[PDB]
């Protein structure tokens, strides 16, 4: 009754038909890795981490955005997985500059959780690093647009839900500036919001900014006020 | 050390053990400070194009 069968590491599980291979093993318990993934805005592909091999094929497919078809066999802990996943991590480090002391996710990184538990433990590119320079795009959101990894997350959520229109790719190679070309204050509602989306530390909060760090917190329950909605 | 010979005698004398030979009064080989800087080799890794963290 319009189900279809994959075998996560052997395991059996019936998938709804056309949803990806990522919410299938979100439904079984695994999470592959994801940057450029997210469970609220539409499914681009540019981050590379999602990847899995599966069998009888010579080619690693990814699973952020890839239909499922009948009777998969899914390999999440095999050998080149690991190895596309570890090589995937020593490419997004190399134009990342060093700013894990003074950076304002320190206990909320991406970069920082995923290297240590897919990533490798040497580096190489002795020379290089480039640097962007940042811009100003409002006194609510602090911009430091060289650790942005040019994910395309904070676009895709302007874009669908701000509706604001207001930022964008430019260039080309390395050299692809996020941002806006117009030196124009970003205002808006739910301009709050992005410096959540922003998976590195990017796109932070102005007044916040150098404050605490989020171990030293603690977090506790409560409800929105000033808002109907809660 | 900085003695003379009869209670050098003395001393080796009330012990036969030849106490003037060693005594736990170290003059001479205390190790010579301000070494010169070492250069640390490292190990199974840094080998470049076979560490794969995969594997170990
Ligand atoms: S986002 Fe910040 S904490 Fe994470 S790797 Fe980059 S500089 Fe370090
Ligand atoms: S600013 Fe942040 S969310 Fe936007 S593309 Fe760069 S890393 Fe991704
Ligand atoms: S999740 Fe980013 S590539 Fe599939």
């Amino acid at each position: 009754s319009n189900l279809i069968e994959v075998f996560v590491d052997g395991q059996s599980v019936m998938v709804e038909p056309g949803t990806t291979v990522l919410q299938a093993c979100e439904k079984v318990g695994m999470q592959i890795p994801r940057f450029c993934y997210h469970e609220r805005l539409s499914v681009a592909g540019n981050c590379r981490m999602c990847l899995v091999e599966i069998e009888k094929a010579p080619k690693v497919v990814a699973a952020c955005a890839m239909p499922v078809m009948k009777g998969w066999n899914i390999l999440t802990n095999s050998e080149k997985t690991k190895k596309a996943r570890e090589g995937v991590m020593e490419f997004l480090l190399a134009n990342h500059p060093l700013d894990c002391p003074i950076c304002d996710q320190g206990g909320e990184c991406d970069l920082q959780d995923q290297s240590m538990m897919f990533g490798s433990d040497r580096s190489r590119f002795l020379e290089g690093k480039r640097a962007v320079e940042d811009k100003n795009i409002g006194p609510l959101v602090k911009t430091i647009m060289t650790r942005c990894i040019q994910c395309t997350r904070c676009i895709r959520f302007a874009s669908e839900i701000a509706g604001v229109d207001d930022l964008g790719t430019t260039g080309r190679g390395n050299d692809m500036q996020v941002g806006t070309y117009i030196e124009k204050m970003f205002m808006s509602e739910l301009s709050g919001n992005i410096i959540d989306i922003c998976p590195v530390g990017a796109l932070t909060s102005k007044p916040y900014a150098f404050t605490a760090r989020p171990w030293e917190t603690r977090k506790t329950e409560s409800i929105d006020v000033m808002d109907a909605v809660g | 050390a900085s003695a003379t010979r009869l209670i050098q005698g003395l001393r080796n004398w009330a012990s036969g053990r030849d106490l003037q030979a060693k005594l736990q009064l170290r003059y001479q080989e205390i190790s010579k400070r301000t070494q010169p800087p070492p250069k640390l080799p490292v190990g199974p890794s840094h080998r470049l194009s076979n560490n794969y963290y995969c594997a170990r």
